[PDB]
């Protein structure tokens, strides 16, 4: 088969700056009038979706600040300003011959500037505490970078295990980031204790950041 | 409007089979190509083979030829893939697309998750994130202990996007997921609107809703 080699695989832009992405066929996929390449748009959770058809034509609906040009093997996806909404990764495919094939993906992240989380932390509802168990979620809204440190603290003392984390993928309208850090334990665990409390530390702020709760 | 409407995430036990559906609308079915396409997780993507809807000519990608059987129901605008005796490597989501002339693939399913396993489905319980920063209140709802993925959210059922946080699933010490949703809103209003989650999970024909009221006591015992 014939393969589609993006470059890169991944592809950092500051907010409204352009965004360059190549697709590199391992042969010709192009007569001497047409090319059999076209761009695909994949945002988080959504299926892929038709941007550029034939190396250059520009899909209907699709905004006007998408491109493409290229013949022969060598192929680009131009963005002239990305947007919050252009995060997603973007694949290449050839309908020359069978089977057509994909390439490999180039994901575009977004650069924005930097912003503190905003904490809040959630005790567990009395309807879960029915059934023996206590989930404490502490969340982190809207940050940039994604690094961020999270630990719990029961009655001041720094939590070992129990917990596990989730981020999401940059937002589609500001381009932060989310985390949410949940602490299981059981009922009985969860009444031994007096301070609930989640430590955040985040380069967007100057000391860590606590919210706690007393049950 | 054109669409291709998938059915449900399924869990399938190694060594059986599935039949998946993709319903056309808005448009005469016949006219197009079928091309069913896998992406494995957190990976890209495969061409499975392309159906002819008017003729039932197909052409298969080599590498899926034993493994995928395609034909249509015309008369129900409906495309079908059975995916024979599966094993772990076929765990995936699964599209169906449709394509004017076998170049571009126009529009798209909403895909279908295969998990191959041997572990049962389970349905999720919801639980409240009652709920402040900045004069902005957070609320969500936890869903919890659930398999396979994936379970989707929405608020008000679709009316309530700006701010919601759907997080990626965890996965739990006893092999159960777990995920949150959260929104944030104005703290000015906890009294006057309405947040209800509506958490679905396909495969254990879970579909539930669930008022997220603000937690409204000086009575400890």
């Amino acid at each position: 088969d014939i393969v589609l080699t993006q470059s890169p695989a991944t592809l950092s832009v500051s907010p409204g700056e352009r965004a360059t992405i190549s697709c590199r066929a391992s042969q010709r996929v192009s007569s001497s009038t047409y090319s059999y390449m076209h761009w695909y748009q994949q945002k988080p959770g959504q299926p892929p979706k038709l941007l550029i058809k034939y190396a250059s034509n520009l899909e209907s609906g699709v905004p006007a600040r998408f491109s493409g040009s290229g013949s022969g093997t060598d192929f680009t996806l131009t963005i002239s300003s990305v947007e919050p909404e252009d995060f997603a990764t973007y694949y290449c495919q050839h309908s020359w011959e069978x089977p057509p094939t994909f390439g490999g993906g180039t994901k575009l992240e977004i650069k924005r500037t930097v912003a503190a989380p905003s904490v809040f932390i959630f005790p567990p509802s009395d309807e879960q505490l029915k059934s023996g168990t206590a989930s404490v979620v502490c969340l982190l809204n809207n940050f940039y970078p994604r690094e961020a440190k999270v630990q719990w603290k029961v009655d001041n003392a720094l939590q070992s295990g129990n917990s596990q984390e989730s981020v999401t993928e940059q937002d589609s309208k500001d381009s932060t980031y989310s985390l949410s850090s949940t602490l299981t334990l059981s009922k009985a665990d969860y009444e031994k204790h007096k301070v609930y409390a989640c430590e955040v530390t985040h380069q967007g702020l100057s000391s860590p950041v606590t919210k706690s709760f007393n049950r | 409007q054109v669409q291709l409407v998938q059915s449900g995430a399924e869990v399938v036990k190694p060594g059986a089979s599935v039949k998946l559906s993709c319903k056309a609308s808005g448009y005469i079915f016949t006219s197009y190509y079928m091309y069913w396409v896998k992406q494995a997780p957190g990976q890209g993507l495969e061409l499975i083979g392309e159906i002819n809807p008017s003729n039932g000519d197909t052409n298969f990608n080599e590498k899926f030829k034993s493994k995928a059987t395609l034909t249509v129901d015309k008369s129900a605008s409906t495309a079908y893939m059975e995916l024979s005796s599966l094993r772990s490597e076929d765990t995936a989501v699964y599209y169906c697309t449709r394509s004017d002339g076998r170049n571009d693939m126009d529009s798209w399913g909403q895909g279908t998750l295969v998990t191959v396993s041997s572990a049962s489905t389970k349905g999720p319980s919801v639980f409240p994130l009652a709920p402040t920063s900045g004069g902005t209140a957070a609320l969500g709802c936890l869903v919890k202990d659930y398999f396979p993925e994936p379970v989707t959210v929405s608020w008000n059922s679709g009316a309530l996007t700006s701010g919601v946080h759907t997080f990626p699933a965890v996965l739990q010490s006893s092999g159960l997921y777990s995920l949150s949703s959260v929104v944030t809103v104005p703290s000015s209003s906890l009294g006057t609107q309405t947040y209800i989650c509506n958490v679905n999970h396909k495969p254990s024909n879970t579909k539930v809703d669930k008022k997220v009221e603000p937690k409204s006591d000086k009575t400890h015992t």
